[PDB]
């Protein structure tokens, strides 16, 4: 898996890989790796599939619920809190999951936090999370400007994935990508890495170690 | 040491039409070297249109089967008699999964029936309850020697347009419920060919908009 | 972390009408780190064919071991070695490090110059001889490639057939495994002549 | 955690055309002490119904105890107990299969293989297995232990599929039962000579033959073997 | 495996039962463990059945050449190379064999060469797991200087509740007479043994 | 692999099943598992595939080497001898578990020899994980004094008990029937009662089908 | 963790190699040299465990210095890396092997072609337009994938370096305290002794 | 240990040695292995002394709050104590009980309980680690309805075989006697029971 | 490994704190900071394993605040490192014990003196003119028995902690983005926003 969020002049950057693995075994290329908790928020998943998706499910419905007792919509904050006390509850039963939640409220700002099983918990600008996130991190950090555009920044993080979904063997499949802005995600679609790569490699001139 | 689990063989395979859905498994059971039974179903109609297979450890399939029939169950009592969704069962089948995640039912599981548009749907999970929506999926023993074929013969993955230099693809189509019966003996023929566990009989549950139907076929018994 | 897993890697070897197809993957890896692109798996000695598959130190080797021993053969018989007996080396070759094993998979591809007939055989890796006639498969998707074989196999295939089969199932079992793809070469080898073709398939 | 103590060998079954036969020899072993040797391995519930068991006997004893605690709470306040409401031999099976799963899912199984055989109250046959992991299934038929490995490829020989049942005799079954009890005495070191056979039918009912023994054996071709290979006195 | 060998007034007479097991397999119900190195010294093999057989085959050899060079080897010298591969090689072996041969000067002689490769001549001798089961019986029961029928008696029941007790062991029982007459071969079958 | 060996009253017949496998797949499905160690005395093995084979090719050069120096025929007792000797050498490190069986001028022989290097003498053999398969159908048929065909007959049906009731056992039934008289008679695919059935669709690709980079004439001469 | 890199541009082979040498809790040289000159063409570079890493170096060394003089010629960055190679590969299956890391930097005079092999411990070898052992490639294979072009001069190619560096010193846990640039051409070996300060 | 029970004609006796070990020393010569749970239900113990005592002592308790409440417990009822906490306790202890007692009714009955916990109504139980050598001798000189004196000597020339093999076993041979009559205790040292 | 360093002058008592936050091959963050405030006068930093250090930090946080509140009162350094050994020795028996080692730094305005207490994970405490945890501590006490004075001014304390980092830099293995530092003394707790290159 190889999952990124980074923050910028327009908002945040939010992209991911699609592959699914059990060992070597390619298991689907076609999974989500972002859950949409709510119009204002986002989750990335990465490690152990089900522990991401049931227990990133599951703080979609502890949000829903801040909202209907507080009148207002749950700061990033406090939501990245919820799940990171969840995960601390299960701190060495061995809980497998590297996610980070990502949103927009008035009080704070555009925030990434980032949440593994371990506890931690932290907030940044920049964060590459999977078996790929140092390929991703070897793109996004040489490229990365805070004044990038808005298309130049939704490119910046296509590439990165694209990177990594090439050198990591456990990446693969599509890149999903995501804008958050003040008003606040927008679906920037689904790019298959079959096409992808090779329109890359033409337009952009990069990949030359591979032939033909 | 007692090992609280044991492997029973046995690969299932689900693919979702337009229309349709199949959910195809053999009918062998087997321990180790030996063939425990030729014909032993592990693949069922669970009331409101949904077909399901948990395959693996038989034990845990047949406690989850068991489990989620009476969750079909407890829901017409629940909420005045109403059809469970399919992605409902999903989601439901998901919680029965996690419910065991630290003692884990040991069975990858497919369900099969029609999603609320009335379209061929087949969700698929792991043992600890991870899931997807798929067009189709092998899941069991011999998984690893039909889901690269169905990637090639349902979704056209690697075909492209003669000619066209390889820069056209082929162009992704619904398939007949007589297409994919053709495909699913095929994989299973294909399966028992080059796997041990695979063999003695094929059963295929369709489901329509008019119910459940059962199809079988005699595989080899070697 | 078991040797034959660590580099990644498929080779597959398929029988046509008067022809043999053998086809490998281009992957060089260190576990998830892809390393290699260019990672040719098949070689060859004279008319004969070998593709080798698991670690790839050993897979050099092994070539390096064959062109020394095919080259001092070809001096004392003046004659090229014929596949049937290539794969007797091979497999002798093998059992003599019994206990030290290279750890590969190879498989040998070829038409036999005097009689005009194709043949295929696979080994593991002390030296047991697999003696199909229809195909023979090795390396980490070996599962995905019986799969893809025992499906879209059919005998008497003509070589522009049998290279859509061959490139078919090395393709659909690559996609399938974390560990082969990255590009792929199919040789399609009619006594008379030998056409190599590069593949064109997905780069993650 | 646990292990089997004292324990005993197959049980073998087949279907036949009116109902099912179901032997087991009489052994307890400790571990290759053949210590024990008129035990009753085979459980008439009702007289429908008969449970063989195989694997630790302890456990058996305690099972067999379940059977019996289970005729009388079905009698209780019950006016068709043999009749109507007689207990089938499939609830007999899907409670000890019952038993058997949370036994295995609380860590503590019940170290056991088991075969239920009967017929049905409509006439139809049953014959159903459970083990110690709560894994079941069903066949025309069925042995445990060393039984799985040598009765069945000799009972299959006889029948293979489901439309060879309406074609079996209840003289054929037991000619195949009987032989087959012979070859594993042949060749299973915890095996005995004696054992018990029971036929369940949809005719007759229920049949126990106690105290029987394998006859028959050949033995006389051991005099010519000499050596291990080269001797030749 | 249930093996034993008595020295009685006119020679010696070596038993043993059938049955080799694999795990609760039998591997073979009519195994002949009774086992010729010389014209009238004969062996009884418990413990690896590989071990056994490989010493058996170099003591056949070493009392061949020796009778070449030098006559009939005695029983003594026979238990003696026994125990010299026994003993030197104890770490990679597992061997527990009982020799017992007839000489004119010495007439039934029986040695015991247990696990660690001591030596042991003894009136008779009993081994193989089926043994144990045995030793009340046969110490309550043997007497030196039997007749040819007792000692087959003997030989017979002892087995018997061997084979009745212990699981690898069954079949038939063999002999084998070692007396001045000549080499005899005996066997009885369960529905002969089993009656007793 | 299921292995058989049974004597009759002239002779000596072995059997064989035909599936090699690695766990649990099926690599070769009609491979010859009845090797010669000389004309007239042949071998079957089980467990390791390449050390049945190498040892018997090993001791089989062997014994021709010891035949033309001897001016005699080879001698079953002698294939036996060697082997067992061998195999001691390597205490089980060399996995052979072979039944060998032959004619020569002193009769006709029937053994097994385990890894180890014990041997056992006997009149019906089986060895492989079919193994108790094929003693059951021994143990319930085998009869002093069988005629050739009957013991062809028994050494067959054994296999086959193998077959279908062993998963580390299938497709065909290889013999080879060794007589006092004349020569020994390899019967290849004896049986073949596990005939793939045809596909439900061939899956012959339209040419231009497969993406191709680049193209290139390969050079063999010099 | 020990940063070994290497880039092959048009006219010449570009090496950088990490200057710390740290034993447990300590750094106990921030100047190491972690390369040896096979021959006024040929470059080495390596890392891997303690000891081996120079003794290896050194007999190959002493082994390709030796062949110079004896036929009065350079032998190829493709020969040297196949004895190398061979080496290696001999070396895997002995009694105690050597666990070292290389890559190899060349000029072919006879081509005119710079050449980059890589090879592990284990005797595997390949040559790549760029390479690197150890943790450092999880990093900077991705972003040669991206910058780099084939026909690059050799000042390009020591930006494209001051990129993987950067980078390095940015996400690696470990102070490899700068690295050490040497040049391979058709001139030779020379070092760009003011990287770190640049 | 070497214990024993014996059904005869009139009663049931009940037999042990005398010894208690710590790996190859032993804690005590004299032990009383015969153990009364009620005044004509005893028991012989094997496996952990601190286990089998434990037990005893709480089947004791039981059977006297039973004669308390019902009267006479049967030999069955004794036996179906023992089991109930040797099986439902199977995975804490490491007991072996042979139970045997007398009433008008039933007669002598002999109950063996194992390892595991299972229950066996036998004609008589032998038990403990000398037992193994003693299955043969047993088998064959056991009879059904033996006098007193018959049956005491069935026991006597049965332990000492045990003793004599097994180094666990030794001392004197206790007995008890259980009958319509009676309770008696006998005792034979090893002076008398050697030179059988 | 995390650096935690803390030293008391005369008037004050600095605390100085590393900034990676590295997980696996990975430096996450640059800009780490390791400290809680407890109450106006008080000032507790932080190391251990991943998720436990700021799980423990600010539950010790909710406790001092609620005492505050209760009391309307601020509790003496000496009280509130009483109060977080106790936590901490409580912890090493419990089921999953807390892996965690604190400096708290106070100025005690009822003493008007500043106060230092090294505590580790097991819940021992002891009070310091100067601290540290973790390997850091292997160079650090050496080099402040030889250049600490106990009437230094809060600017001599930072020359001295300047001195502190700058061996860290040379000598330990790894890069740990420099420290955040904090003084605490009578007019409270204020940060050094500049030292990384101050
Ligand atoms: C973030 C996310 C979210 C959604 C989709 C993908 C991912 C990325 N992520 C994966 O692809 C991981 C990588 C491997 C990984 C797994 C866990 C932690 C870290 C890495 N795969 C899985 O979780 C797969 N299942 C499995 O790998 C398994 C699940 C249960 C198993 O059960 C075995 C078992 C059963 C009973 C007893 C004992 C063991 C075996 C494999 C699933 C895509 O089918
Ligand atoms: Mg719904
Ligand atoms: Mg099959
Ligand atoms: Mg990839
Ligand atoms: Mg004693």
């Amino acid at each position: 898996t190889t999952t990124l969020a980074f923050r910028f002049q327009g908002g945040i950057i939010v992209a991911v890989d699609s592959r699914a693995t059990a060992g070597n075994w390619v298991a689907s290329q076609t999974v989500k790796k972002v859950i949409e908790i709510n119009p204002f928020l986002l989750g990335t998943m990465a490690g152990g599939a089900a522990d991401c998706q049931f227990w990133e499910t599951w703080l979609g419905s502890q949000c829903r619920l801040h909202e209907l007792r507080e009148k207002e919509r749950i700061s990033v904050a406090a939501a990245s809190k919820i799940l990171s006390n969840l995960v601390y509850q299960y701190k060495g039963a061995g809980l497998s999951m590297g996610t980070m939640i990502c949103g927009y409220t008035r009080k704070e700002g555009p925030t990434i936090y980032y949440v593994d099983s371990d506890g931690t918990r932290l907030k940044g600008d920049i964060f590459c999370v999977g078996s790929g996130q140092t390929f991703a991190y070897g793109v996004l950090d040489s490229n990365y400007k805070w004044d990038l555009s808005v298309e130049d920044a939704l490119y910046l993080g296509k590439r990165s994935i694209l990177a990594a979904a090439h050198r990591d063997a456990y990446s693969g499949g599509s890149v999903n990508l995501y804008h958050v802005t003040e008003d606040g995600w927008i679906y920037h679609g689904n790019h298959d890495v079959g096409e992808l790569f090779w329109k890359v490699k033409e337009e952009e001139g990069s990949f030359n170690n591979v032939i033909g | 040491q007692f090992n609280p689990y044991g492997d029973n063989g046995g690969t299932i395979l689900g693919i979702a039409g337009e229309d349709f859905a199949v959910l195809a498994g053999d009918t062998r059971n087997i321990t180790d070297y030996s063939i425990n039974s030729r014909y032993e179903p592990k693949v069922f109609d669970c009331g409101d249109n949904i077909v399901m297979s948990a395959n693996g450890f038989a034990a845990d399939g047949d406690a989850l089967v068991k489990r989620f029939k009476n969750s079909v169950k407890w829901y017409h009592f629940d909420h005045n008699d109403k059809k469970l969704s399919i992605n409902s069962a999903a989601r439901n089948i998901q919680h029965l999964l996690y419910g065991k995640r630290f003692f884990p039912y040991y069975v990858h599981t497919i369900i099969a029936g029609l999603d609320e548009d009335g379209k061929g749907a087949v969700y698929s999970f792991d043992p600890v309850g991870s899931y997807e929506r798929e067009q189709c999926r092998a899941g069991g023993a011999a998984a690893s020697l039909i889901m690269p074929f169905l990637d090639n013969q349902v979704n056209f993955k690697n075909q492209y347009e003669p000619g066209t230099n390889g820069k056209v693809k082929k162009p992704l189509k619904y398939l007949s419920v007589e297409e994919v019966i053709k495909l699913v003996r095929d994989s299973f023929t294909s399966a028992t060919e080059r796997h041990i566990q695979v063999g003695d009989g094929l059963e295929i549950l369709i489901v329509t908009k008019d119910g459940v139907r059962k199809e079988f076929y005699e595989l080899k018994r070697d | 972390s078991d040797p034959s897993s660590i580099n990644g890697g498929i080779v597959v070897a398929m029988t046509g009408k008067d022809c043999v197809a053998i086809a490998c993957d281009l992957r060089l890896g260190s576990q998830s780190l892809g390393v290699s692109n260019k990672f040719e798996k098949i070689f060859h000695y004279g008319h004969v064919f070998l593709g080798i598959t698991g670690l790839a130190t050993d897979v050099t080797t092994l070539n390096e071991m064959f062109r020394y021993k095919t080259n001092l053969y070809k001096l004392k018989e003046e004659r090229a070695i014929e596949p049937e007996t290539f794969t007797q080396l091979v497999s002798s070759s093998l059992y003599e490090r019994r206990f030290g094993p290279y750890f590969v998979g190879p498989v040998v591809a070829g038409i036999n110059s005097k009689s005009g007939k194709p043949f295929i055989a696979g080994f593991d890796l002390i030296g047991c001889i697999d003696e199909a006639k229809d195909f023979i498969v090795s390396g980490t998707a070996s599962d995905q490639l019986f799969g893809m074989c025992e499906s879209l196999y059919e005998p008497n295939l003509e070589p522009e057939d049998l290279f859509e089969t061959i490139s078919q199932a090395l393709l659909n079992a690559a996609d399938r495994d974390a560990l082969s793809g990255w590009g792929a070469v199919v040789y399609i080898i009619k006594k008379d002549e030998v056409v190599k073709r590069y593949l064109k398939m997905r780069q993650d | 955690t646990q292990q089997p103590i004292v324990t005993g060998t197959s049980v073998i079954s087949m279907k036949y055309d009116n109902g099912v036969i179901i032997a087991a020899d009489n052994l307890g072993s400790y571990g290759s002490l053949l210590r024990f040797n008129g035990v009753e391995r085979l459980i008439p519930v009702g007289d429908n119904t008969v449970v063989g068991i195989s694997g630790d006997i302890s456990d058996m004893q305690h099972i067999e105890r379940l059977l019996k605690d289970l005729v009388t709470e079905n009698a209780y306040d019950n006016p068709l107990a043999d009749a109507e409401e007689a207990l089938e031999p499939s609830y007999i099976f899907e409670y000890l299969a019952t038993v058997m799963y949370q036994r295995r899912s609380k860590m503590n199984p019940l170290w056991n293989a088991i075969i239920v055989a009967g017929v049905q109250s409509n006439g139809d046959q049953f014959l159903r297995y459970v083990n110690l992991l709560g894994v079941t299934y069903s066949s025309p038929t069925l042995a445990t232990g060393f039984g799985a490995h040598m009765a069945n490829p000799l009972l299959r020989k006889v029948v293979d599929r489901e439309s060879d049942i309406p074609k079996t005799t209840v003289q054929v079954a037991e000619e195949a039962i009987v032989n087959a009890m012979r070859v594993l005495y042949y060749r299973d070191a915890r095996s005995s000579r004696n054992f018990s056979l029971a036929i369940i039918d949809k005719n007759t009912g229920l049949t126990f033959k106690k105290n029987l023994q394998v006859e028959n054996m050949k033995w006389d071709f051991a005099k010519d073997i000499k050596g291990y290979g080269t001797q030749k006195i | 495996t249930s093996i034993m060998a008595v020295t009685f007034k006119d020679g010696v007479i070596l038993g043993a039962d059938s049955r080799t097991t694999t795990g609760a397999y039998i591997a073979n119900r009519v195994t002949d463990k009774l086992t010729r190195v010389h014209d009238k010294i004969w062996c009884c093999r418990s413990g690896s059945a590989a071990d056994t057989q490989a010493i058996a085959d170099i003591v056949q050899y070493h009392l061949e050449l020796y009778t070449s060079q030098y006559g009939t080897p005695s029983t003594e010298t026979a238990a003696s190379v026994f125990k010299e591969l026994c003993y030197e090689n104890k770490d990679n072996l597992t061997a527990g064999i009982i020799v017992a041969g007839y000489d004119d000067k010495n007439k039934g002689e029986v040695y015991t060469i247990p696990l660690g490769g001591s030596v042991h001549k003894l009136p008779y001798a009993i081994a193989g797991s089926g043994s144990t089961f045995i030793y009340g019986y046969c110490d309550k029961n043997f007497r030196e200087n039997m007749s040819k029928e007792e000692t087959v008696d003997f030989i017979k029941h002892s087995l018997s509740q061997a084979i009745k007790w212990d699981g690898s062991s069954g079949g038939v029982i063999r002999m084998v007479v070692l007396t001045a007459a000549g080499v005899e071969r005996l066997i009885f079958y369960p529905d002969e043994y089993e009656q007793l | 692999t299921t292995i058989v060996g049974v004597k009759f009253n002239n002779g000596v017949v072995i059997a064989a099943d035909t599936r090699s496998t690695q766990g649990p797949i099926v690599a070769d499905k009609n491979c010859a598992k009845l090797h010669r160690i000389s004309p007239k005395i042949w071998c079957a093995g089980a467990g390791t595939a390449a050390d049945t084979e190498a040892v018997t090719q090993l001791i089989g050069s062997n014994i021709e080497l010891h035949s033309l120096y001897t001016s005699r025929e080879p001698r079953v007792v002698s294939a036996l001898q060697m082997l067992k000797q061998h195999l001691f050498k390597y205490q089980g490190h060399i996995g052979a578990y072979l039944i060998v069986a032959g004619v020569d001028p002193t009769g006709s022989h029937l053994f097994s020899i385990h890894a180890h290097g014990s041997t056992d003498v006997g009149y019906y053999l089986s060895l492989g994980s079919g193994s108790l398969a094929a003693m059951a159908v021994l143990e319930s048929h085998w009869k002093q004094d069988l005629t050739k065909e009957e013991a062809i007959k028994l050494a067959s049906d054994a296999i086959q008990a193998g077959i279908w009731n062993d998963l580390g056992s299938g497709s065909n039934v290889d013999v080879c029937v060794m007589e006092i008289g004349k020569d020994a008679e390899y019967l290849r695919n004896y049986l073949t009662p596990n005939v793939r059935e045809e596909k439900q669709k061939s899956y012959k690709f339209p040419r231009g089908t497969t993406a191709v980079l680049k193209e290139s004439i390969v050079n063999i001469c010099d | 963790m020990d940063i070994i890199l290497g880039i092959r541009v048009q006219d010449s082979v570009i090496l950088a190699s990490s200057k710390a040498v740290t034993r447990g809790i300590s750094v106990l040289k921030d100047s190491d040299d972690k390369t040896r000159q096979l021959s006024p063409h040929t470059l080495m570079s390596f890392a891997g465990e303690a000891g081996d890493t120079v003794q290896f170096a050194e007999y190959i060394q002493a082994n390709i210095q030796l062949y110079s003089i004896r036929e009065d010629y350079e032998l190829s960055p493709q020969a040297v890396s196949s004895f190398v190679r061979q080496e290696l590969a001999k070396s895997i299956r002995s009694r105690r092997p050597y666990q070292v890391n290389v890559l190899i930097g060349g000029y072919d005079k006879k081509k005119n072609k710079p050449e980059l092999y890589q090879i592990d411990y284990l005797g595997t070898k390949v040559e790549l337009p760029y390479g690197a052992h150890g943790y450092s490639g999880f990093y900077t294979f991705s972003l040669l994938d991206h910058h780099y072009r084939p026909d690059m001069t050799t000042e390009e190619g020591l930006d494209l370096l001051k990129l993987c560096v950067q980078e390095l010193e940015k996400r690696m846990p470990m102070d490899f305290k700068g690295v050490i640039v040497k040049i391979v051409d058709k001139d030779g070996i020379r070092q760009v002794d003011d990287f770190q300060a640049q």
